[PDB]
């Protein structure tokens, strides 16, 4: 099995475009997941808060959706509860907050892609075990 | 003592490190081409990075017959496209 | 080459060293370069440490340890422990650093080229350990030096800049401290507290002015008692109480280290202080607590009363009673209630954890703080896999807590051996049979059967 | 009677720096093949095919994690001889499908067996007594408990411990969870030998090292020891008055210290191998009767093993699916066991 | 002589048939105290709540134990570090319920058996032998001291250390397993290596010796009674040993240095068992065994599993089962 | 509970003080051979 191209395809907005990363995309997108998010979101879960996963199932019935490339780097930049009613940037990291959350400070817009990136395309890789938790290990 | 040369005599004369520079280069080179030509894989049946797995599939190709295990294997090969 | 052999020496090259006993010159040389090697450590880290940090991740979850030790005491953080300043940790690597060369030159130079022996060049420097009277003055110079550095610590403290304060009104930020604890009651009182839960011993010491305080009677009494070594003579009690040999007095040390080392093991795994979260990652105590915190914090906004949830067991879920009736938290952090650290303590009244200050006065920092030390445990594998042992790679993390903890324990341990190893070795020495039992004269062989 | 078996005879006896020997016939292939095997396979062969395991350095495992794998339970306890019916001559499928793991096992076996006949065939040489093979008897019980009567005992070789360290550290936690092991009164007497052993070889020669004649003018006291000493390098009555006086009893002969010296941790492994033999056929020492009635019947009784039995049923429910692969074992979310909030 | 000489010389004499000493006017009090408590203990306490969740653990034989499963049980999670000694308590049911006489036997115990250690010296010093057996028994010591002090130390709370039995030893173990996977630890590892070289050297040495026995007796006697306590000349040939184990390895690989060999007999064992005192005493702050979960990884991603992570899943059967109704969150943090 | 505690202590610092004096009571002298070690 490789990492495919088609793999590597992953939605760009909720109006059926798709963007396709490379694979340096990919890479960087799991060294920046992994410096700036997997604390809390190791595996696709989310320690502080099980009950909201990263499987792409949830971020699509995520308010706005979250499934797709734009919706995710608007999460990093003005992060809301799973029904949009609140703005939740000053206990999540995010570009809003980076006075607070200071490892947010040097990721730029291509940095926020290849975060949503990574975050769109693990599942496809891993399945159930993204967003999974000990179950799956 | 048995007879044999003490091996302290041996690794200290010029010529058993004449013969030894030549040798033990060339082991550990044959031994890196063995790996790195991928000649190992095929030797011992190891499947490479990219061939665990079909692109699609997710279940492990487990013999579970006994006497024809081998044409499982088979199978399971051709299996990877 | 006096003495380099086991014929001459009676020592194997294996005990090598123990060639040295009576060679002060080159003994001084060994010495001196071994604390080169120590300050070298110190320089070359620390420029290590520099080179590797990034200024905007926390310094714990870079595996920095001396960095922290800087930042402590002032120089290049600022509120919070923010970095501002990378140079002063410059500065004191490099400085480290050049010292070790002088430190080594002197060191090599005793070793291999001065005089083997001081005693006849000189009778300052000369001594035999059997002096009585030149151990103690030697003894109270590095006493007077010790008293010294301490007060090096005050007037940093005091005059230049102060130290780093994580409990400074307002939130942690660098603070000059102006009226430190001379009260003896507090500063000895420290030192009659029990080492157990809810006390502590000295390991318990939570603000800086008796920090600074201590460290000026430490100073005070350092000096004095340096003072006091130098003018006076063992007096008879102390005589026949003690071995006196080269090898009795570094097996003395080697328990005073042994011991100071399971005190730093202790000291680094609890106090919050001057070991701040900030720079070293919250303590295990801090950490669990905080998960507890966490949770109260989601479930409350979700709309539940955490003070009357009755958890499975019967015991509140969220909110329970000490054995002597504070409120804490629930669950297996009820071992941690003697926790104490700033982002927790608003919310703490006179009966402990106040439940209409929970419920109305969490502020959103406190709830980041929460999940940030939630989140760095100090848990994680010895490949620094970050978390309990079930976690799957991800998270490159262990805490500098547990680094410090675990490599000061091992120290530790292996100094208390070396301390009965030196302490029976010198006692069988003193006495005549540490090479062996003289087959014409066999202690036993002259007593009385047992039966 | 100058023969041919005689010059041979000669020939494989002669004093070198590697003694050789009839024995060695047997000893130095068998061996040499196993350990071969082992290096062969940790290094280059998978377990993809038996197990779904990655087990070798070319895979990326590394010292811990490197096994040879037991085979598919398919195979049952096929010898899986290379022209064997399922390899069939073919040295790469053989390898796939677990041959060195058998061909380990059996060459360390014939190899254990030639070890203890140089035991044997040396020491009747040299003119000693034979208690070093005796001693020997036990490592050959235990690898012969566990390697081979163990898995005959179960369902196929699949079950048998593989060759490796994670792959051992996974022997161990099986049984465990399967077998509760620990409980067992035949593996607690392995224990004690084991341990005591270690005591008596800590206490002997710390004794001895601290009981010596000075027989010499040296700090290091090694040297003032000479091997054609007719004398005792320490004393024994010395000796005997601190222990008897710190321990209340202590040895008075040497002879029997030493012998002791042999039976506590050769008897230990003996008993352990026992309760293998056992664990062969699920004859366990899995639960007490009156402790399973009592809990039962009172949701109040509760001790230390009730406890442990929970934990075992956490590690079976929790390791089986992906260590048992031939059973397909689907296990939903909802009935695995697990505490409050873990 | 007076009265406090006299006091001195027969606590210091060399005649008792056991020796008292300065260490033992400690250990023979602290020893007994501890002694005494477990023995009423183990037969007779009633049930402790280990946990703090109010969910009382039977230990003594007459509440329903016997002497596999039976233990003097761990103090009170609710007590955690804190001191609880008889007097803390508003009454013996009290301490009995949160686990006091645990405190009480294993801190006169620890303090016994460290004085047990220092008496090793001194009569060593009295009797005019070499000092070191005492540094031997630091490696059980400072075992003892991991799992009843530096543990619970670590972890916040007694009621994590060892439990005083059995099966609650067992407990331990799987939940340590559990939590520090303590068997990729190399600490432990060299504690194994430690313990199983001990036995295999011990057995090896008794052989040989008992191999290389000087014929003195007739084949209707022990061979025991060829050796004669106190006797000058060495009972067995230790050229013929060698002679043999030289030619079984080759010959390098033998000891003919019959204090080189009893100094190898002392070091592997007591050095193997310091680290697994030291395995303990560091997985006590957390710094735990090598963790290879998901590491090796194919070309497209998926993870390919290693013994390793079969490991991990036996972990988690413990780590989800282990004190099933004392955690309220997601993570156990110690 | 209180007397128990004071009895205790009373009793812990007996042995302690006969540790202490005890060690002090010219220890290093008893041996069997060089005892003047002052
Ligand atoms: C001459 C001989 C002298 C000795 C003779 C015998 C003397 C008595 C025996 C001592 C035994 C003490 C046992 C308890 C140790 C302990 O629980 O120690 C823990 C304490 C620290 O206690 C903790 O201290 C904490 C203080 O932090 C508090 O204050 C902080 C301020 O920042 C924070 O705010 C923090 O959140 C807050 O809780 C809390 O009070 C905790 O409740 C409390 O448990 O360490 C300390 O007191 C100091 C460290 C003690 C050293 C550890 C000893 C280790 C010995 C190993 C032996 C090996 C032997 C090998 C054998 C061969
Ligand atoms: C002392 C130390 C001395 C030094 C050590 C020297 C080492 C020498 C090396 C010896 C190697 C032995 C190989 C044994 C292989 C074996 O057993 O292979 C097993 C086979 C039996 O085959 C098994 O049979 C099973 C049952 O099948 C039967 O039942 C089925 C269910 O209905 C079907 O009907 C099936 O068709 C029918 O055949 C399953 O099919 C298994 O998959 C299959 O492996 O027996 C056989 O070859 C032979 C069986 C009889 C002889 C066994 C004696 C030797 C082993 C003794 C160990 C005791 C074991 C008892 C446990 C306690
Ligand atoms: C911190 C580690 C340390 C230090 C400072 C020392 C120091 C010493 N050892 Mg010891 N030793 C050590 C560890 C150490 N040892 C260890 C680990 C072992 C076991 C292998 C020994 C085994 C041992 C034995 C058997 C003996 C000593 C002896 C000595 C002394 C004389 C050395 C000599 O004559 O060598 C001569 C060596 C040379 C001429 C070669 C070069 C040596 C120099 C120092 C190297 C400097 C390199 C450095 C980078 C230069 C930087 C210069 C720059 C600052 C300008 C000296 C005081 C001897 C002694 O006691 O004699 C009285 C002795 O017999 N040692
Ligand atoms: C107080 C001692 C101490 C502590 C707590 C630390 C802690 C740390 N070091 Mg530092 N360091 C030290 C001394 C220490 N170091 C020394 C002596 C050197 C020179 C070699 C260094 C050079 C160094 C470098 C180059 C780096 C670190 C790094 C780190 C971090 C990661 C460590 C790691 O992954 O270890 C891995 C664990 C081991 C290697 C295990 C060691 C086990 C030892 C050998 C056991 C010894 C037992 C005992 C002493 C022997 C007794 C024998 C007996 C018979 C008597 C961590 C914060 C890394 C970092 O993150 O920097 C930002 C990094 O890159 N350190
Ligand atoms: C504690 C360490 C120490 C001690 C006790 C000694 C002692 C000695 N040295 Mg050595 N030496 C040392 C370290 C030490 N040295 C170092 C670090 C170096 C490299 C610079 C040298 C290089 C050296 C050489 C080249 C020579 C000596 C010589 C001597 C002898 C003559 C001393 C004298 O007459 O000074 C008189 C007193 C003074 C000159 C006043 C000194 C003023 C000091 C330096 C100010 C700083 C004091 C302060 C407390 C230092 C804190 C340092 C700390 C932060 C690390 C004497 C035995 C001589 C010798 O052995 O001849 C046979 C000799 O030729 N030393
Ligand atoms: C009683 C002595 C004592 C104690 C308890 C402390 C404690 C502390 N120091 Mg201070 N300090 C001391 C002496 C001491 N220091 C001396 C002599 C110096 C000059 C070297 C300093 C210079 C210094 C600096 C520059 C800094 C500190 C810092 C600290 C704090 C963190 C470091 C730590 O964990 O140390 C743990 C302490 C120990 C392990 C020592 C315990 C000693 C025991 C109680 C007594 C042993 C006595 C001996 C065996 C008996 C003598 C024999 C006699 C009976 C015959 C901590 C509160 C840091 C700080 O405050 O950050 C803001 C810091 O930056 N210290
Ligand atoms: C490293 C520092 C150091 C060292 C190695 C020494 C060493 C010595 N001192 Mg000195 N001293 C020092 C610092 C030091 N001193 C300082 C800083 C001062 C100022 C306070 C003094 C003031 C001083 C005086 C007034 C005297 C000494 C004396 C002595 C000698 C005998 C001490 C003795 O018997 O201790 C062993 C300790 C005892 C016998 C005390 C009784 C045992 C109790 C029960 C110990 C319990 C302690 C406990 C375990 C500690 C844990 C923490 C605790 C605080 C809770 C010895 C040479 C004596 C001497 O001979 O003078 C000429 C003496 O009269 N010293
Ligand atoms: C000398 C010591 C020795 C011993 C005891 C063994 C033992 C074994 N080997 Mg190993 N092996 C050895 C050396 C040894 N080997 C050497 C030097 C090599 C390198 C070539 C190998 C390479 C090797 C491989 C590749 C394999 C084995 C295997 C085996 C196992 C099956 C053997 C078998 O069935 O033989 C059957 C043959 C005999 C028992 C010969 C008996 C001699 C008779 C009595 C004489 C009469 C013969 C007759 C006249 C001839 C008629 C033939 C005609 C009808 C065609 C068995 C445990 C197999 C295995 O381990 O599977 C897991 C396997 O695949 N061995
Ligand atoms: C005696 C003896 C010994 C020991 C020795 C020793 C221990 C020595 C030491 C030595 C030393 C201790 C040395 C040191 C040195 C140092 C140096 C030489 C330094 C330099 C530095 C520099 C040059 C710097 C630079 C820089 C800067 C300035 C800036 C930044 C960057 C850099 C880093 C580049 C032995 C064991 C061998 C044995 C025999 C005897
Ligand atoms: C906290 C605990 C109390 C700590 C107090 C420490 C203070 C330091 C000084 C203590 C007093 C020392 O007093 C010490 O004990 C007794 C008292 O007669 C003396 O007397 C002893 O002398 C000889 C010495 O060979 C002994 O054989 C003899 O048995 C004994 O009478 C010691 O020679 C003296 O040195
Ligand atoms: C198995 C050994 C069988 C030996 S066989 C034996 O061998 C002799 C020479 O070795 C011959 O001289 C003799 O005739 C023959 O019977
Ligand atoms: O206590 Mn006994 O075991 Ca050490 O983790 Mn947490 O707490 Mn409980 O859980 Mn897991
Ligand atoms: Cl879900
Ligand atoms: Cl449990
Ligand atoms: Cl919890
Ligand atoms: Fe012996």
């Amino acid at each position: 099995a490789e990492l495919t191209p088609e793999v590597l395809t992953v939605p760009l907005n909720s109006e059926g475009k798709t963007i396709t990363l490379t694979e340096k995309q990919y890479l960087e997108g799991k060294r920046l997941f992994q410096y700036a998010c997997a604390s809390c979101h190791v595996g696709g879960i989310t320690k502080t808060n099980p009950s909201l996963d990263l499987r792409t199932e949830t971020l699509a019935l995520a308010t706005p959706p979250r499934d797709n490339i734009e919706g995710l780097v608007d999460y990093m930049k003005n992060p809301t509860t799973y029904d949009g009613e609140q703005e939740i940037a000053e206990v999540h990291p995010s570009l809003r907050s980076a006075d607070i959350f200071p490892k947010m400070r040097n990721l730029t817009e291509k940095d926020l892609v290849a975060i949503a990136g990574h975050i769109l395309v693990e599942p496809k890789i891993l399945g159930d075990k993204w967003g999974g938790g000990k179950v799956y290990y | 003592t048995t007879g044999e040369r003490p091996f302290s005599d041996i690794i200290t004369s010029v010529r058993y490190w004449v013969i030894h520079s030549i040798t033990i280069p060339a082991l550990f080179i044959a031994g890196w081409l063995f790996v790195s030509t991928g000649l190992a894989y095929d030797v011992f049946g190891t499947p490479r990075p990219d061939s665990y797995y079909a692109q699609e599939q997710r279940s492990i190709p487990l013999v579970t017959d006994r006497f024809e295990a081998k044409q499982q294997v088979e199978t399971f090969l051709e299996q990877l496209k | 080459a006096t003495n380099r052999d086991q014929e001459s020496s009676g020592f194997a090259w294996w005990a090598g060293n123990a060639r040295l006993i009576n060679l002060s010159g080159k003994l001084l040389g060994a010495h001196v370069a071994h604390a080169g090697l120590i300050v070298f450590w110190a320089g070359a880290m620390t420029l290590f440490e520099l080179a590797h940090f990034i200024p905007e991740k926390p310094m714990y979850e870079q595996g920095l340890i001396l960095i922290p030790h800087i930042a402590t005491l002032g120089w290049g953080v600022g509120p919070g422990g923010e970095v501002v300043d990378t140079f002063p940790f410059f500065v004191v690597g490099v400085v480290h650093l050049i010292s070790s060369a002088v430190l080594g030159f002197g060191g090599v130079y005793h070793a291999i080229r001065g005089p083997e022996t001081l005693e006849e060049y000189s009778s300052f420097f000369g001594y035999d350990w059997k002096d009585k009277n030149k151990m103690t003055t030697i003894l109270g110079f590095h006493l007077i030096v010790l008293g010294i550095g301490a007060l090096l610590l005050v007037a940093k403290a005091m005059f230049f800049g102060g130290l780093y304060d994580t409990w400074a009104p307002g939130g942690g930020d660098v603070r000059v401290i102006t009226n430190p604890t001379l009260d003896p009651r507090v500063i000895f009182g420290y030192l009659l507290k029990s080492p157990f839960g809810g006390e502590g011993w000295i390991v318990s010491v939570n603000n800086l002015e008796d920090v600074v305080g201590g460290h000026i009677w430490i100073g005070l009494i350092c000096i004095a008692g340096g003072i006091w070594h130098i003018l006076t003579t063992p007096f008879g009690w102390a005589r026949r109480a003690f071995i006196w040999s080269g090898e009795a007095y570094l097996s003395y040390s080697l328990g005073a280290l042994s011991m100071m080392g399971f005190i730093a093991t202790c000291f680094v795994w609890f106090n919050n202080t001057v070991y701040p979260s900030e720079f070293y990652g919250p303590t295990g105590p801090e950490a669990s607590q905080a998960q507890a915190m966490t949770f109260l914090i989601r479930d409350q906004k979700l709309g539940a009363n955490v003070g009357s949830a009755q958890g499975p067991t019967g015991l509140g879920k969220y909110l329970m009673r000490s054995p002597t009736g504070e409120i804490i938290f629930g669950g297996e952090t009820m071992r941690f209630w003697d926790f104490r650290g700033p982002w927790l303590e608003p919310l703490r009244g006179p009966n402990g954890l106040d439940l209409n200050k929970i419920k109305n006065d969490i502020q959103p920092w406190q709830e980041r703080r929460a999940a940030e030390y939630m989140t760095h445990a100090p848990l994680g594998s010895l490949n620094s896999v970050g978390g309990v042992a079930t976690e799957i790679n991800s998270v490159n993390f262990v805490s500098p807590r547990s680094w410090l903890a675990t490599s000061h324990f091992v120290l530790a341990f292996f100094f208390l051996v070396g301390h009965l190893w030196h302490a029976g070795r010198a006692r069988a020495a003193a006495a005549g049979f540490e090479k062996g039992i003289d087959r014409e004269s066999e202690p036993v062989l002259s007593m009385p059967s047992l039966d | 009677e100058r023969g041919w078996f005689d010059i041979l005879d000669d020939w494989l006896k002669r004093d070198r720096f590697v003694f050789v020997g009839w024995s060695g016939i047997l000893l130095f292939p068998c061996a040499y093949l196993a350990l071969g095997g082992w290096l062969t396979g940790t290094t280059f062969v998978t377990s993809w095919y038996t197990h779904g395991l990655a087990s070798s350095y070319l895979e990326g495992c590394n010292f811990l994690t490197v096994a040879v794998s037991t085979p598919a339970n398919s195979m049952g306890h096929s010898l899986l001889l290379l022209w064997g019916p399922e390899a069939q001559g073919d040295f790469t499928r053989w390898c796939q499908l677990g041959g060195l793991w058998t061909f380990i096992a059996l060459h360390g076996a014939f190899g254990l067996i030639g070890f203890m006949l140089r035991q044997f065939e040396i020491a009747r040489l040299v003119g000693v007594r034979p208690y070093n093979a005796i001693a020997f008897s036990a490592p050959i019980a235990v690898f012969v408990s566990v390697f081979l009567i163990y898995p005959l005992g179960q369902s196929s070789w699949f079950f048998a411990p593989s060759f490796g360290v994670a792959a051992i550290f996974r022997f161990l936690l099986f049984f465990q969870g399967f077998h509760n092991w620990t409980l067992n009164p035949f593996h607690m007497m392995g224990v004690a030998g084991v341990l005591g052993g270690a005591l008596l070889c800590a206490i002997h020669g710390a004794t001895v090292e601290n009981t010596l004649f000075q027989d010499g003018e040296g700090a290091s006291t090694f040297r003032a020891f000479n091997p054609t000493q007719a004398e005792e390098t320490y004393s024994m009555v010395t000796a005997n008055r601190f222990w008897s006086q710190i321990f209340g009893i202590a040895f008075s002969n040497k002879r029997w210290l030493h012998f002791f010296m042999l039976f506590v941790p050769v008897t230990g492994l003996w008993m352990s191998a026992i309760g293998v033999v056992g664990l062969a056929l699920n004859l366990r020492s899995y639960d007490f009767i009156s402790q399973e009635i009592r809990a039962a019947e009172d949701p109040e009784f509760e001790t230390f093993y009730t406890k442990n039995l929970l934990l075992n049923e956490g590690i079976r429910a929790w390791m089986a699916p992906q260590d048992q692969p031939h059973e397909n074992f689907v296990f939903p979310e909802e009935v695995l066991p697990r505490g409050n909030a873990l | 002589a007076n009265l406090w000489e006299r006091f001195c010389n027969w606590v210091t004499s060399t005649d008792n048939r056991l020796y008292v000493g300065w260490f033992g006017v400690i250990m023979i009090p602290t020893l007994l105290a501890a002694t005494i408590c477990f023995v009423i203990a183990f037969i007779a306490a009633p049930p402790v709540d280990i946990d703090g969740i109010r969910e009382p653990v039977s230990g003594s034989l007459l509440y329903g134990n016997n002497i596999i499963t039976g233990a003097v049980v761990p103090s009170s999670n609710a007590i955690g570090l804190h001191f609880y000694p008889i007097w803390e308590a508003a009454s013996l049911d009290e301490w009995l319920y949160n686990g006091g006489p645990y405190q009480l036997i294993i801190f006169h115990f620890l303090l016994g058996a460290s004085c047990y250690m220092g008496r090793q010296w001194e009569l060593s010093y009295r009797l005019g032998m070499r000092p070191w057996i005492c540094v031997a028994y630091s490696a059980p010591l400072a075992s003892a001291f991991a799992v009843f002090l530096i543990y619970p130390i670590g972890q916040g709370s007694f009621s994590d250390g060892m439990p005083l039995g059995i099966s609650g030893t067992f407990n331990f173990m799987i939940v340590f397993q559990a939590e520090h996977n303590i068997l990729m630890h190399p600490f432990h590892q060299l504690g194994v290596a430690g313990v199983f070289g001990g036995a295999l050297f011990c057995a090896m040495h008794g052989s040989l010796v008992t191999s290389s026995l000087i014929r003195e007796t007739t084949e209707t006697e022990s061979a025991n009674y060829g050796y004669k306590f106190g006797q000058e000349e060495e009972t067995y040939n230790i050229v013929a040993a060698h002679g043999y184990f030289g030619r079984l390895i080759f010959q390098y690989a033998s000891f003919n240095n019959s204090r080189s060999l009893h100094f190898f007999l002392a070091a592997w064992p007591v050095v193997g068992v310091w680290f697994a005192a030291l395995g303990i005493s560091t997985m006590a702050f957390n710094l735990n065994g090598f963790n290879f979960n998901h590491s090796v990884i194919d070309a497209k991603g998926n993870v390919i599993n290693t013994w390793a992570d079969i490991i991990n899943r036996a972990n988690l059967g413990m780590e989800v089962m282990h004190e099933r109704n004392a955690h309220n969150f997601p993570l156990d943090l110690a | 509970m209180e007397t128990l505690k004071i009895t205790v202590y009373i009793v812990v610092t007996f042995f302690v003080l006969l540790f202490v004096f005890g060690f002090l009571s010219g220890d290093p002298a008893r041996n069997p051979k060089r005892k003047d070690l002052e």
